[PDB]
Parts: structure tokens; C-alpha cells; sequence
């Protein structure tokens, strides 16, 4: 029932006595600070503390509660700002709720499951085309600093707007002032009030960013559980792993490759798995996760990045050769993985996807033939022209994101040929003003679309955007 | 038999003391009681003294407590085998987990034992027929042999194992096992569903070592396969199948246990018993007197290192290596085998016969001057090449053809029915168009058919 | 009986309590009948190392001396049977009845008990024996990656031996039980068995195991050298020892270096080579002859374990994949390959028909990837090529590999194409073997080249008969 401490330092107590003590067990130091049991060891017990440490001290006594970790869940949590332990930062009051889970908790089984087969838009045109995410899927974000992958997360919650989807962005490590210009921007994009904000920043303790992604999918697996379909974001895994290296060498666990522990793997994988898309006979609900890895100098074979990358169902890479060119969102096309494919997609997105992947590989493949103008035979003349003209299309502008029935047409546009006779320059404006043209006078081809999932009357679609095409100005 | 008490938990790791001289043997399955249900199975590692032994756990140590009973089981992890097991989804310790019941065998055997002894061990390669014909000519899989198998994402990888299966089963009468090292949950549960619309099924048993589960179980999982595919090689004299996905995992794995026991890393941070494990398990993977286990290995290779120590010991034991290839699957050549990069030790005069050998090559020679000339063709045209090397691009593009194949499992995605070749056939097929018997048949004749016999069916009706 | 009791065991290292008379690197026998070896005596205790299968060893196992320094059985009772290194039958054909040991450790040879190598050993292969030539006594490496034709070199090497009488040790370290069980099997086919040791410590064996095959295979070696009679010793390969000792090494926590290995790595090897000799006439004039086995990564040749290995042998012989993939076998690398000894281990008629020979082909191949004069040098260079290809299990004597080298080497099958230079030599030798006989025995008896002009004479006596594609 009751310990005193031996010894303390940088977040960690080792406890006499508790001899009846559970393996994770939440414990209290006599001051109100919570721990947790992380190692039981022949004449002690190694806890790792949930706060503040200066007040802890030789002589302390350390109670038991005889519970592993929980934490608050339900739509009381939507439009706020929590840190891992379910406590508000945000300055708006309690949080009303009867329904908790626990932090730790098994994944769904392998009779538990059905196939990926609904869609979850990014609103993203080369992520949504040619690698697809599906509701229940593990797809990594990963790429160096300033790529653009933080944004894609942002948009692709924005995007779930009226889509009956519950967002969970998990911020671990950050700078608190960035997770606060992040709440704002989903504020203004009216993206908030479906959106739950997990936040352990750098300033907090280790055991905090440690458990910050089992709080985010505990929130979230409420909502699966219940029927209802639900969005994690890991921002990010790099310093979640870290923090956990942290408090392994400090409990003094055998160091290995880049000083980890060998249980870092089965720390994400266990994480991971609990993503999922459930069976009809358990309700039908979804968990999608979208984990971060940050490499530094694009280090994929990096121990933490290597780790995830197997863990998951696919990847997005970005890199910033394609950043600081003007490619934006800047995916790295070639190397970019979704072992989900086209189950993932509606029947009109996989139909235009196609020429679309064929077209682009071909392009970056033939590159080296580019600055040769004009020497070229009319092969490789035409799939130059048509495959500079398809990046304009994947260029796409910070926090607008596209319903997938106005992505589909400027796919279907640009694919078939009715932007070869347009400029290049002019591509992205041609775009704009065609989804604006059909969106107001041929808004059933659009909503065809969006009710069977399916093309319309191909030579129906030629006619339309052919009458938009004549009243187009280039320049 | 012998009985402990908990006294340290840390992390995957258990420190369980026993009384005095009534200790468990190592890799013994010692048998705890959670506190809340259920029971967590934990692997003898190491005597470290005082009687005390540390183990490395096969599940979740949250919920323990020091100074809970441990039991030892007196023996390895224990496993299900014989005809029981198929049909089956299991884990490590051999327990299903498909929830389809009861699972009947009549012995269950120990997935830690020695390697098959000298005096039981085959003496000279044999063919293991296929019936595909671009492995057989090409890159032929050897009784007891072990095979690399390559290849992206949906490129054919699960069709090409689940025919494999089907045509082992069909004509040589072996079963199959499925080990899967760091399953991925969602896949296992489509690989098993996948498996019960193709038919075959039947014909396998199934272990995963999902993602998810302690180091401990993804490292011991394929010995848990492995000793469900040498019951029906030693007591049914069957040729067996083992698939292992992915053996790379299985060598994370052994490095995380490593690192977890608090070994002395080695070269590239791998675990210093590398070359011990993988021997180890590979050893098992023979052909016997009584009959074989042929394994396919799915090969992670770190960095696209061949010699980094991971692929570098686990390809001292492979015989072939299955490369498949995207670009072929986009022509519509399935299987999509890359014919110039897929290899066997086993393609030779000695083991194949003189006439195997010189078609195969003849193959490959043409195959290989057409993949050449395809810069200077794309850009010069056909009247810059010379008149052999006219023909030689016209028999490649048949041979090319010949080399695809309908599968069984792929009725519903080609429509035609499924063809077993025998070598024989596959032997004569290809050397008649070497020969030039065929050259004045058209191209989509030789597309997609069993013997050359069906080719030349194939003709008139175009 | 002297008795001690395991205290501590763990990845098959244990730690002991009593045996307070045992001698270090002593024989020791657990209760169960698996054999240790005694190699650190602590101040109360003494660290032991477990030479077999460990799963019935733990804390209150008995242990007991054996009175006898590491040592294995020797002579001829080992002669065609298959063991392990502790001389324990595998193959099954019953005990090795014998009274005859020697230890694992023992010194080489002193600086007065050697004498200079020159007495050939025929390989039996063309490529070898002409241009990396191996003598009785001289330690030639076998270097190459995997695949590139290394163990087949050694096999036909010893089978060569048949009617040569030289006792031949066949230690497999590391390897596939598969193969090892495929040679044995061969060595039964090509009757080379019945004067062969078969040392084996395969993949699944525990480390310490692979680390004292080597010296197990010395041992056995060491017995005939010692005796006066001759010995070929083959180590396939030390890439799996250096990489068994590794572990043992880093299980016991000594301080690892380069790839990870530790200080005392080249020692492992430097120790065991250096006991393979030619000794002098005052000690009965024995040999024994090693030929180590290196498996390089991607041709790596300046790796730290192979430049171990060249910096302990006599020269060596690398094996190129290239040309080991591309029809070229047996793959030598004519450029960095070299025998130290080179003329003195061989006759008198192959060291002067093919004295320039590896330079010439090291030239041609330069000039490969690159005029009249040296378009003459190319087409000598395809041809000379054709007939050091040689198929697997079929060693040629030495009197025919002169004729056929001192063939295409002067010129005689130059007028013929290419593609029939490898049927050219195989019925020259027939006419030669059947008709004029007494050009071969010739060599044979003395070992110099007969007569230039009768032996041109029955070379285009042959070329009329014979017919081109
Ligand atoms: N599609 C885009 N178009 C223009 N600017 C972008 C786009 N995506 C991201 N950015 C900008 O580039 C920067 C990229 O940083 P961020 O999105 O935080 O990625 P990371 O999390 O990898 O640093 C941000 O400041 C953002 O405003
Ligand atoms: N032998 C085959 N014949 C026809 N189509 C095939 C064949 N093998 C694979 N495919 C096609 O490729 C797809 C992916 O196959 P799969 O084995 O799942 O690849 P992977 O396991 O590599 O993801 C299948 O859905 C099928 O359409
Ligand atoms: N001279 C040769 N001619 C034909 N085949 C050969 C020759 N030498 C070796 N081989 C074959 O090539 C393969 C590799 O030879 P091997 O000695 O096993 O190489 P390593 O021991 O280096 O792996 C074997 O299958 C062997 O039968
Ligand atoms: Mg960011
Ligand atoms: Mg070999």
C-alpha cells in the first residue's frame, strides 16, 4: 500500500517497499504529483513521475491506487485543448464527462476486421490519386523539417469538415506557442469543433510525450468502438521515441542502436496496431492513424524512421529538392507507397488515377531529355508537354482542399488532353476557373459524382468543359 | 516440477527465482498466472546466478507483480501438429487464433531441437517441380532448398505463394505452412481470407507473429511454422512448403532480445549470436532421407545493402532467388518472374539435365539481346538492327509471352482456367522456339497458355 | 573423480565451482556427456566454455576434469569418416577406435625445423597448376565471394590425390550439413574417400564448435606431417570462425575493434597456419599443406579479415564473380593472384611452358577493354583462354595439362576457331594417349618437356585429321 523513496533525479524516483505493486501501475507521491511503475526490480521500485520533481525528495512516501493509467473520452473532449493525463490547457474550464478508458489498451484481433475499402480524403490531389488513404489505414508522413508535412495533417482535418469524422492532432515535443498557432489555424479553418488537441510539449516531462499517442488513441478508439469513424494524427513519433529513450536509460535498460531499448519497436507497433477498420459484427467503426517521422538529412534507413516505415501500410515521402522548387505539396511520387491502393478510392478516382501514375513516372524518368528542346521526336515530344503540365495540377496552395468529385475532373481534364493546347503558366488558373465554371453551371456532372461514385457520360463531360475552354483567355 | 517467484519485471524482461536445485532448462516455457486473468508464457534465457532465472516474455508484463507463482512446463514452447493444424490461424505458442474451435491433434512437439543429423541428410540436389514454368526452367527451386523471394507492392507476391501451394499439394501431394515474422494485423486477416476464396486453405497452416507482440514472440515464431512443416516431412515423408514473411524480422527480432539481455552489440549493431540463429533455423529447412521442407523467404535488405550482416548470412543459406518485377505485371506477363534477374545454384548439367541447361541459357542469351538493343531500337528503329538480331527480338518477345502462364488462384482475374507444365513440356516448349519451328505464329498465340501444344491451339482461332 | 558444480551459465558460456586441480584449456565432462573447455582459472572459481548442445546444462550441474589438455583423436582409424572437433562419429559407421591424440593447441615448427618448399601438389586443375602453382608444405589462400567456385577447387584438389599418397582433411566450418554430406558423397564417387578426414561443424552448431574445427582438422594434419608421411589441410571457411570467435569473444565482454572483432582475431588464424610446414630432413621431411578459405563481400579483397589472411599465407588465389558468371571457371584472377613459392612446386616442363603465362593473360585482359600487332595477342588470348576452362570433378594429370598449354602457347591451334579450341585439346589428348605414349610417360618418369621437334611433329599429325566447325 505505502513506500518511501530511496533515491530522485531528472523525473525519476526509485521507491522502497510496494511490494504488491502492478507493472504500470499509477502511483501518488504525498504532495498530489501522480507516477507510474515502470520498473519492479528485486529491492525497489523504479517510478517514472507525472510532474514536477523539486518538491520530491529522500523520505517520501509514495501511495498506491491500484489502477493503470486512464483518461477522459467522449464528445466532451471535441473543440479542446488536453494534455496526455485528459486535463485542460486551454483556460476553458472542466471537462464534463462519465466515459474513460485506459491509456494502455489491446488492438483488435485478426477476426475483429474487415478490408480498408471507404475512403478518407485528404482533400490532397497526389495523395488522394495515387496514394490513397482508407479509413482503418496506418499511413507515415515523413520527410525532413520544413517539407510541408505538419500542413498536409492540418489540411487533410480541415478537409473532413461535414464528413462526420472526429480529428485527433497529437503533439508531442513541440514548442507550445507552434500548438497554439496550430489550434488557431483549425480555428479560423472552422475545422475546431470536431477536433480533439492532444498536447505534451518540450517543456513538459519525458513520461508525458511518452504517453501523449496512447492518450490521442484511447480518445479515438471511442469513437471507433461506438460505430463512428475517427482521425489520429502523431506529431510526431521521432520525439515520442526519444522521450522514451530518455526515461529507458535513466531506469538504466540496456542501450542499442542510437541508445534505444530493445522494446522502441513493439513501443510504435503496439501504438499502430490499434488503428483499424472494424468487422460488421463489431460495429462497422474506424481508427485511421497518420504517424510523423522527422529524418535529418533524409536518412530513411535511420533506426527510429526504419521502425515505422515497416510498421505502417504506406508512406509519404517528401523531400526539399521538390519544396524549394516550387513543387508543393512536395511528395516524392517514385518512392511513395499505399499498400491499400485502390480499395482505398472511389470508382471515378481509380479510373483516371491510372494514366495519371503511368504519365508522371514516365516524365521524371525522361527528364534528362528536357533541356534538349526541340531535338526530340514527337514521342517524347508530347509526354513532356503533357507530363510538365500534370505537376501544375499536383501543385496545389496551403489549406484548400478539394472535394474528391472537383479532383477527379481536373484529373480527368489534364490526363485526356484539354490543357495541351493551354500554356503551361496558365495550367493552375485554367484549373481554378473550370471548377468555378462547373461548380455553378454544370453542377449535375459534379453531383453524379458524388452520389454513385462513378463518371458521368464521358462524351456528356468532353462537351462541358469544351464550351468552358473557348471562353478561356490564355496569356 | 519446478516452481518460481517473480522478483524482477522490466520491460519484456522477467527475473524469476526458483528453489535449489530445481531449475528450468533454457528455452523452457515457464507458465504465470496474471492477477487479472488470463496467463503470460515467459522463455528461459539466461542463469544468472543465486538461482534466479531471467526470461524474455512472448506477451505484455503490464499487470505482474513480484512474487507471483511461476510454473515451469519441463520443455519448450510445445506446439500442435499433423493434420489438426490445417485450415488453422495460430500464434508462438501454438494456440489458434482464428476462433473456429477446438483444435484436435494427437502430439504436440517442441519448436527448440537440433538440426536433422548427418547420417539422415540427402546427398544430391533434386528438382522441386513447380509446374510454373518460368521458375522451373529458369531459376528452379531444389528439394530442401531455400529461395529469396523479391518484389514491390502488388506485383503477384500472394498469388505467386498461394499457387505454389496449390500446385505442391495437387501434383506432389506436400502440404504448406505460413510463418509470419512481424505480421501486419490487417494483412494477416486479408492473407487468411485471400487464402479461403483460392481453395488452399485446406492445404496450409497458418502462424503469425504479429507486429504487435514482445520481440520474444516475433523471434520464435518461425520455429513455431517450422516444426509444424518437419511433423508432416518426418513422419508423412512429405516434400514441404515453408513461406517465411519477412526473415529479416525474424533477425530484428533476435537483435531486440539481444538487446533486452544486455549482450555486447556487434558489427552494425546486430546481435553477436547472428550467424547462431540464423543457422539454426535455416539448418531445419533440409531434405532428408524420408523427404524435404523447401522454404520461400520474403528479404528485407537494410539501406539496399546486399552486404550489410542481416542479408549477408541469411543469403549463405538461399539456393535461388523469385525476382519479381513491376514492369512485367504492367505488360500483363504473369507471373511477372524477371527472367534474366532470378537465379538458381541448381540450374546445371549435373542436376538438370544437358538439354535443361542449354534451352534455359539459349533463353536467356535471347532474352538478354533484346533487353539490350531497347535503347537503340526505341530511337534508331528496326532497319538499324541487322537480320540476326531481327529474329533474335521476334523469338524474345514469343519467349517473353511463353514465359507467363495461367494460375489456378488467378482464374478470377485472367478468367482462363489454371495449367500445371511439367518440365519436360516446359523444357521441349522453349526449345522449339530457339529451334524456329514457331517463328511464323503470331505473338498473342504464345500469350498465356499452358504447353506448346496449347500455342499452336491458341493459332487457329486468331 | 575430481567434481565441480555450475554456478552461473548463459548463451553457452559457464561459470564453475570446485575443480580446484584442473589444469587451463583443460577437457572437461559434464553429467549429461557433453564435453567444455576450461579457459579461465579464477581466483575460487574457473570459467568454462561448452563444446555442444547446452539446453540440459544450468546451476547445479556437475562437472568433472578429465585429466587431458584440449585435445581430439588422430591417425588412420579417422581415415574416410566424418566427424565433429571433438573427433565424435557423425556419418554413424560406428566408434573411432583409437589410442593415438593429439592436443587442439601445439607450436609450429622452429625456424631450423623447416625446409623450403619444392614439391609440387597437383590440383589436377589447369589454371592452378600452371599459373598458382601449390607446393607441399606452402599455405595457399582460396579468396573469393560467395559462389565463385571455392570449395570446388579444394574437392577436385583432393581427389587429385588419389594414388598420390597423401592423407587429405576436409574441415567444413560454418557451412550447410547439405553440402557437406554432397561432398562426402562425391569424395565415395571419385574413391578419394578412403584416404580423407571429414572435420564438420555446420550453421546450427554452437560457436565455440566453429572456433575449434580448425585446430581439430591441424591436429589430425599434424599427426602424418610429424610421422614423415604428406598432408593437405583445407579450412572451409575462416569467415565463419572469425565471425564464431567473434561471439564467444563478445560474450565474454572483450573489448571489440574493427567490425567488431576482437584484438586477438589475426592470432586466431596467424597460430593455425603457421603449423602447417615443410619440414627439414632431420625431422623425416613431412609436410602439411593448407589451402584457408576467405569468403569476401562484393570482392572486397582490403577488408580487415582477408588482409589478415594475405598477410599470414603464401600468396593466394582470387576468384572473380564477373568472370566466374560469364562461362570463365575456374573465375582466377590472374592480376592480384600469386603463389610465393611459384617455380620451385613445379616440374621442370610446366614451369618452362607456362612461365610467362600469367602475365601474358593479365596483359591480354588489359587489352581486352581497350592495329595488327596486338590484334595477333587478342586472338592468342581467346584461345588460351578456352583451354584453361575446365568442367568441375574432372582433374587432369600433369603431363597432360603441359602438352595441351604448350599447345596453344606455341601457336598450334591458332588456324582453329574459337568455339572449337576446347574440343581440339580433349581429342588431342586422346591421340596423344593412345598412339604416342611415350611422349606422356616421358614427363611423367622425369618431369622435363621431350623433344621440341617430334612433339610439333605429333601435334600436326593430329591437325590433319582433325575437322573445324
Ligand atoms: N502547399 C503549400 N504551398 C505553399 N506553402 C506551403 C505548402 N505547404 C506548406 N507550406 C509552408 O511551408 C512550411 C512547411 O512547414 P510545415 O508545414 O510545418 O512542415 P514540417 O512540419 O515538415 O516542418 C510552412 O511554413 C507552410 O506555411
Ligand atoms: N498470376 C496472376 N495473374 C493475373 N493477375 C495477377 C496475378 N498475380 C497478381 N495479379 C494481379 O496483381 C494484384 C496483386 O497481387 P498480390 O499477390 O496481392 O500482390 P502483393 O502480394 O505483392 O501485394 C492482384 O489483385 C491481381 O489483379
Ligand atoms: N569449373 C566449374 N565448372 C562448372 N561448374 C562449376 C565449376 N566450379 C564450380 N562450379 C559450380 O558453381 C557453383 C559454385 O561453386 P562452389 O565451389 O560451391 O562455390 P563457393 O564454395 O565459393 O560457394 C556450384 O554449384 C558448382 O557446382
Ligand atoms: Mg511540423
Ligand atoms: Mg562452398
Amino acid at each position: 500500500e505505502v513506500g518511501t523513496v530511496i533515491q530522485v533525479g531528472d523525473g525519476i524516483a526509485r521507491v522502497h517497499g510496494l511490494e504488491k505493486v502492478m507493472a504500470g501501475e499509477l502511483l501518488e507521491f504525498e504532495n498530489g504529483v501522480m507516477g507510474m511503475a515502470q520498473n519492479l526490480e528485486e529491492d525497489n521500485v523504479g517510478v517514472v513521475i507525472l510532474g514536477p520533481y523539486t518538491e520530491i525528495r529522500e523520505g517520501t512516501q509514495v501511495k498506491r491506487t491500484g489502477r493503470i493509467m486512464e483518461v477522459p473520452v467522449g464528445e466532451a473532449l471535441l473543440g479542446r485543448v488536453v494534455n496526455p493525463l485528459g486535463q485542460p490547457l486551454d483556460g476553458r474550464g472542466p471537462i464534463e464527462t462519465a466515459e474513460y478508458r485506459p491509456i494502455e489498451s489491446p488492438a483488435p484481433g485478426v477476426m475483429d476486421r474487415k478490408s480498408v475499402h471507404e475512403p478518407l480524403q485528404t482533400g490532397i490531389k497526389a495523395i488522394d490519386s495515387m496514394i490513397p488513404i482508407g479509413r482503418g489505414q496506418r499511413e507515415l508522413i515523413i520527410g525532413d523539417r520544413q517539407t510541408g508535412k505538419t500542413t498536409i495533417a492540418i489540411d487533410t482535418i480541415i478537409n473532413q469538415k461535414g464528413q462526420d469524422v472526429i480529428c485527433i492532432y497529437v503533439a508531442i515535443g513541440q514548442k507550445q506557442s507552434t500548438v497554439a498557432g496550430v489550434v488557431e489555424t483549425l480555428r479560423q479553418h472552422d475545422a475546431l469543433d470536431y477536433t480533439i488537441v492532444v498536447t505534451a510539449s518540450a517543456s513538459e516531462p519525458a513520461p508525458l510525450l511518452y504517453l501523449a499517442p496512447y492518450a490521442g488513441c484511447a480518445m479515438g478508439e471511442y469513437f471507433m468502438y461506438k460505430g463512428k469513424h475517427a482521425l489520429v494524427v502523431y506529431d510526431d513519433l521521432s520525439k515520442q521515441a526519444a522521450a522514451y529513450r530518455e526515461l529507458s536509460l535513466l531506469l538504466r535498460r540496456p542501450p542499442g542502436r542510437e541508445a534505444y531499448p530493445g522494446d522502441v519497436f513493439y513501443l510504435h507497433s503496439r501504438l499502430l496496431e490499434r488503428a483499424a477498420k472494424l468487422s460488421d459484427e463489431k460495429g462497422g467503426g474506424s481508427l485511421t492513424a497518420l504517424p510523423f517521422i522527422e529524418t535529418q538529412a533524409g536518412d530513411v534507413s535511420a533506426y527510429i524512421p526504419t521502425n515505422v516505415i515497416s510498421i505502417t501500410d504506406g508512406q509519404i515521402f517528401l523531400e526539399s529538392d521538390l519544396f524549394y522548387s516550387g513543387v508543393r505539396p512536395a511528395v516524392n511520387v517514385g518512392i511513395s507507397v499505399s499498400r491499400v491502393g485502390g480499395a482505398a478510392q472511389i470508382k471515378a478516382m481509380k479510373k483516371v488515377a491510372g494514366t495519371l501514375r503511368l504519365d508522371l513516372a514516365q516524365y521524371r524518368e525522361l527528364q534528362a531529355f528536357a533541356q534538349f528542346g526541340s531535338d526530340l521526336d514527337k514521342a517524347t515530344q508530347a509526354k513532356l508537354n503533357r507530363g510538365e503540365r500534370t505537376v501544375e495540377i499536383l501543385k496545389q496552395d496551403e489549406h484548400k482542399p478539394m472535394p474528391v468529385e472537383e479532383q477527379v475532373i481536373s484529373i480527368y481534364a489534364v490526363t485526356n488532353g484539354f490543357m495541351d493546347d493551354i500554356p503551361v503558366e496558365d495550367v493552375r488558373r485554367f484549373e481554378e476557373e473550370l471548377l468555378s465554371f462547373m461548380r455553378a453551371n454544370k453542377d449535375s456532372l459534379l453531383d453524379h459524382i458524388r452520389q454513385t461514385g462513378e463518371l458521368p457520360d464521358t462524351k456528356e463531360l468532353d462537351a462541358a468543359i469544351e464550351e468552358f475552354k473557348k471562353g478561356f483567355t490564355p496569356s | 516440477m519446478n516452481k518460481g517467484r517473480i522478483i524482477q519485471v522490466m520491460g519484456p524482461v522477467v527475473d524469476i527465482q526458483f528453489e535449489s536445485g530445481q531449475l528450468p532448462d533454457i528455452y523452457n516455457a515457464i507458465t504465470i498466472e496474471r492477477p487479472q486473468g488470463g496467463t503470460l508464457t515467459v522463455e528461459a534465457a539466461v542463469h544468472l546466478g543465486d538461482n534466479v532465472v531471467r526470461c524474455v516474455a512472448m506477451a505484455s508484463t503490464d499487470g505482474l507483480v513480484r512474487g507471483l507463482e511461476a510454473v515451469d512446463t519441463g520443455a519448450p514452447i510445445s506446439v500442435p501438429v499433423g493434420k489438426a493444424t490445417l485450415g488453422r490461424v495460430f500464434n508462438v505458442l501454438g494456440e489458434p487464433i482464428d476462433e473456429q474451435g477446438e483444435v484436435n491433434a494427437e502430439e504436440r512437439h517442441p519448436i527448440h531441437r537440433p538440426a536433422p543429423e548427418f547420417e539422415e541428410l540427402s546427398t544430391a540436389d533434386e528438382i522441386l517441380e513447380t509446374g510454373i514454368k518460368v521458375i522451373d526452367l529458369l531459376a528452379p527451386y531444389a528439394k530442401g532448398g531455400k529461395i529469396g523471394l523479391f518484389g514491390g507492392a502488388g506485383v503477384g507476391k500472394t498469388v505467386l505463394i498461394q499457387e505454389l501451394i496449390n500446385n505442391v499439394a495437387q501434383e506432389h501431394g506436400g502440404l504448406s505452412v505460413f510463418a509470419g515474422v512481424g505480421e501486419r494485423t490487417r494483412e494477416g486477416n486479408d492473407l487468411y481470407h485471400e487464402m479461403k476464396d483460392s481453395g488452399v486453405i485446406s492445404k496450409t497452416s497458418m502462424v503469425f507473429g504479429q507486429m504487435n507482440e514482445p520481440p520474444g514472440a516475433r523471434l520464435r515464431v518461425a520455429l513455431t511454422g517450422l516444426t509444424m512443416a518437419e511433423y508432416f516431412r518426418d513422419r508423412e515423408g512429405q516434400d514441404v512448403l515453408l513461406f517465411i514473411d519477412n526473415i529479416f524480422r525474424f533477425t530484428q527480432a533476435g537483435s531486440e532480445v539481444s538487446a533486452l539481455l544486455g549482450r555486447m552489440p556487434s558489427a552494425v549493431g546486430y546481435q553477436p549470436t547472428l550467424a547462431t540463429e540464423m543457422g539454426q533455423l535455416q539448418e531445419r529447412i533440409t531434405s532428408t532421407k524420408k523427404g524435404s521442407i523447401t522454404s520461400i523467404q520474403a528479404i528485407y535488405v537494410p539501406a539496399d545493402d546486399y552486404t550489410d550482416p542481416a542479408p549477408a548470412t541469411t543469403f549463405a543459406h538461399l539456393d535461388a532467388t523469385t525476382n519479381l518485377e513491376r514492369k512485367l505485371a504492367e505488360m500483363g506477363i504473369y507471373p511477372a518472374v524477371d527472367p534474366l534477374a532470378s537465379t538458381s545454384r541448381i540450374l546445371s548439367p549435373a542436376v538438370v539435365g544437358e538439354e535443361h541447361y542449354r534451352v534455359a541459357r539459349g533463353v536467356q542469351q535471347v532474352l538478354q539481346r533484346y533487353n539490350d538493343l531497347q535503347d537503340i531500337i526505341a530511337i534508331l528503329g528496326m532497319d538499324e538492327l541487322s537480320d540476326e538480331d531481327k529474329l533474335i527480338v521476334a523469338r524474345a518477345r514469343k519467349i517473353q509471352r511463353f514465359l507467363s502462364q495461367p494460375f489456378h488462384v488467378a482464374e478470377q482475374f485472367t478468367g482462363m482456367p489454371g495449367k500445371y507444365v511439367p518440365v519436360k513440356e516446359t523444357v521441349r516448349g522453349f526449345k522449339e522456339i530457339l529451334e524456329g519451328k514457331h517463328d511464323n505464329l503470331p505473338e498473342e498465340a504464345f500469350y498465356m497458355v499452358g504447353t506448346i501444344d496449347e500455342a499452336v491451339e491458341k493459332a487457329k482461332k486468331l
